[PDB]
RNA sequence: GGAACCUUACCAAGGCUUAAAUGCAGACUGCGAUUUGGAAACAGAUCUCAGUUUACAAGGUGCUGCAU
RNA sequence: GGAACUCUAACAAGACUGCCAGUGCAAACUGUGAGGAAGGUGGGGAUGUCAAAUCAUCACGGCCCUUACGCCUUGGGCUACACACGUGCUACAAUGGCCGGUACAGAGAGCAGCCACUGGGUGACCAGGAGCGAAUCUAUAAAGCCGGUCACAGUUCGGAUCGGAGUCUGCAACUCGACUCCGUGAAGCUGGAAUCGCUAGUAAUCGGAUAUCAGCCAUGAUCCGGUGAA
């Protein structure tokens, strides 16, 4: 009986002029601080310049996109868009467990394509079991 | 009261000065426990009202910094 | 080196390592360093012996040791052995500065008896 | 050409090189996102009002009016009594 | 709110009328200990009720509400914003 | 006409336009939040505003 | 929606009974500074709207919101 | 020195599904276009049994005391403490702390006062002394930005506890005020079933102001402004 949705339109960022970076830093924000989140993301993607650009980050963001979730524990597809919010949430949630020094340092999990693919593998292994529904 | 002048009650000071001048005598009775111990109060016995009765205190030398009410407990817990 | 009795800076910064000595703290340590003339940003493992002695001479000015420890010990023993309110409060082990001996007195009372 | 920004609280009077309050574009908007939000592609602004983001959005609205033109009607919601903030309540028990 | 307790306030107010030049001129103070501005608690001035007071109107919250409702204070309205 | 003030936005205006024959200067709005019930119902208040208009 | 006194309605101890405030009833006239006993309240002196008897009320944050 | 803007405060316009498309006898929904706005623009004041809270805001029927359960004082208690449940703040850290540079406000208050400026003092503060009974005068924001350090633990995180020395208010700071200052570093490294709030300038987070005013427990209550989500 919510009867509506608005999807909350967004606005792109100056660097990389991309619309996914804005969603990523929005999920990265804490206590309503966007500037420091952008700073941390930029330091992280520049630290990732060891090995290309944010292309490798956005492709690593694909390996954490599940195709079916269990929610009598019935499996079902999630949505064509909630996939890139579960992927971002899982990446950001499991990048805060790395025992590195800084946030930009422990965010170096895009090259681990490492606690991010494990979640998708467990989801697929738990969804392929309850396939008779 | 806080290093702008030592606070001792006028009546208490006037009644202890004559006692210390006459020498050694009976206990001095008081209610104003808000007075600070003076070097004129040493060796003297004061019965100070506490909440209902008068507790005695014998100023030897060492309480010269504390008030006349730091002693004489007011609440009786166990 | 051993500025105080047995304390060891051990490669920490000057101020952060000198504030490990009991009795001396951040403010007086900064004052000692500024009056003796050594940079606070530099470490301790490279200080020359002249600077070591110049800092020792000014650290031996304040009463910062077991001497001050037991000085405040005699202070509490003095206010205790005369029958003061603070004396009986220290003897029984409850907060002394007027805090409520009701809830939120754990760090002074102890665990659940 | 004159324009009025009028963001949340800021008011910018654009008078159309991009000088701001007798200063430069770097001493007033050091952040990259602050230098951004000028998406239009002898400018005085005389801005006064809320925060940095508010003033940036105000000058953006004014530079869009002189040519994004949609004035955002969002305002700080009033705090209501019996609550802790505008839209959050206290905490109760036994329910 | 008793008559004696509200008349005590008037007695203390009348007591702090003199000595205005004596208290203005940490020692040399042998006063009745009632001639001090630290003992003047403000009442409602109609009923004489502590625990709530407004310096502007000089009355308690309940009397303020009742009068502002039944039109006795010029200027008061129903605030809304 | 030098400053004149009142507590209504339609009385001081008539007085001032009378004076001009015979400028906004923003009003002063005080506010009070008074508890409604005389006993405990604390989460129930009432707001009362007092305007003060002045012009010249 | 401000407990050091005051708020204070509670407790211990000193001082009051037609009353610590307010109307009245019948007389006797035109606020201050000094001194003693005191913890104060209050008593005893100088001095220069106020002070004193008689019968009247009065008063209570006393008990029941299951009389209102 | 100016009457164009912001602004203030009075009057007006503007949003009526009215415009355009399909459904329907009809109300009326589903989308587009214009517009600052949308389909009650958003938020408030409005609010048509439980013998429910108050005989302690106030009044009052009935009962009780009046050498008093009435009344003036001093001192004390309302802060008592082996334990518990509720409501809050802070920290458990490096998208963090510290020393520095650099900005951006709003509302409200001010002779029961706000203090420019100078001199003394690390500091709270003290003395002298303008302006202002108020779009005139005063009351100096934080988060944010830049640069260096710390490079991971009971730590340069944390803030309780305790000793000494001072400032302000007040007759009075021990019971029981606040602040400054030099010492000191306790529990705390994301918390068990169980439970709470939130759909947009919202939550989260940071700062400022008012009310009681001699001072103050203010981390309580009522508001405002900044950054800002899923």
């Amino acid at each position: 009986r919510k009867r509506a949705a608005k999807k909350r339109p967004l606005l792109p960022d100056p660097r990389f002029n991309d619309q996914l970076v804005t969603r990523f830093v929005n999920n990265l924000m804490w206590d309503g601080k966007k500037s420091t989140a952008f700073k941390v993301f930029y330091d992280a993607i520049d630290i990732i310049e060891t090995k290309t650009s944010l292309e490798i980050w956005k492709d690593a963001l694909t390996n954490v996109m599940p195709h079916v979730e269990v929610r009598f524990q019935i499996p079902m597809q999630i949505r064509p868009d909630r996939k890139i919010s579960m992927a971002m949430k899982w990446l950001i949630l499991y990048a805060r467990r790395r025992n590195e020094k800084s946030m930009a340092q422990r965010l170096a999990s895009e090259c681990l394509a490492g606690a991010a693919v494990k979640k998708r593998m467990d989801t697929h292994k738990m969804a392929e079991a309850n396939k008779a529904f | 009261s806080l290093k702008k002048g030592p606070f001792v009650h006028y009546k208490l000071d006037k009644k202890v000065q004559e006692n210390v001048e006459s020498g050694k005598n009976s206990v001095v009775k008081t209610w104003s426990r808000a007075s600070m111990i003076t070097p004129d109060f040493v060796g003297q016995t004061i019965a100070v009202h506490n909440g209902r009765q008068f507790v005695p205190v014998y100023v030897t030398e060492n309480m010269v910094g504390h008030k006349l009410g730091e002693f004489s407990p007011t609440r009786s817990f166990r | 080196a051993r500025i105080a009795g047995i304390n060891i800076p051990d490669h920490k910064h000057a101020v952060i390592a000198l504030t490990s000595i009991y009795g001396v703290g951040k403010t007086r340590s900064k004052a000692i360093l500024a009056a003796a003339g050594i940079a606070e940003d530099v470490k301790i493992s490279e200080l020359s012996e002249g600077q070591i002695d110049t800092l020792r001479d000014e650290v031996a000015k304040f009463v910062v040791e077991g001497d001050l420890r037991r000085e405040i010990s005699m202070s509490i023993k003095r206010l205790m052995d005369l029958g003061c309110y603070r004396g009986l409060r220290h003897r029984r082990g409850l907060p002394v500065r007027g805090q409520r001996t009701k809830t939120n007195a754990r760090t002074r009372k102890g665990p659940r008896k | 050409i004159h324009k009025i920004g009028r963001r949340k609280t800021a008011v910018a009077r654009v008078y159309v090189n991009i000088t701001v309050n007798k200063k430069e574009f770097a001493t007033y908007f050091p952040t990259a996102t602050l230098q951004y939000k000028v998406l239009q592609p002898d400018v005085k602004v005389n801005v006064y009002g809320g925060g940095t983001t508010g003033q940036a959005e105000a000058v953006r609205m004014a530079l869009a009016r002189v040519m994004l033109l949609t004035r955002d009607p969002r305002m700080v919601e009033r705090k209501k009594f019996g609550q802790k903030k505008a839209r959050k309540r206290f905490q109760f028990s036994k329910r | 709110a008793k008559e004696s307790m509200k008349a005590r306030e008037v007695k203390r107010e009348k007591t702090v009328a003199k000595y205005a030049e004596k208290r203005k001129a940490e020692g040399l103070q042998r006063l009745p200990k009632n001639a001090s501005p630290v003992r003047l608690h403000n009442r409602c001035k109609l009923t004489g009720r502590p625990r709530g007071y407004i310096r502007q109107f000089g009355i308690s919250r309940v009397t303020f509400r009742e009068m502002a409702n039944n039109g006795l204070i010029p200027g008061v309205k129903k605030a809304s914003w | 006409r030098i400053k004149l003030k009142s507590y209504d936005h339609m009385l001081v205006d008539k007085s001032a336009e009378k004076i001009v024959k015979t400028i906004p200067l923003p009003t002063h709005k005080k506010l009070f939040t008074v508890l409604r019930s005389p006993h405990v119902n604390k989460k129930a208040r009432e707001q009362f505003e007092v305007m003060s208009y002045k012009r010249l």
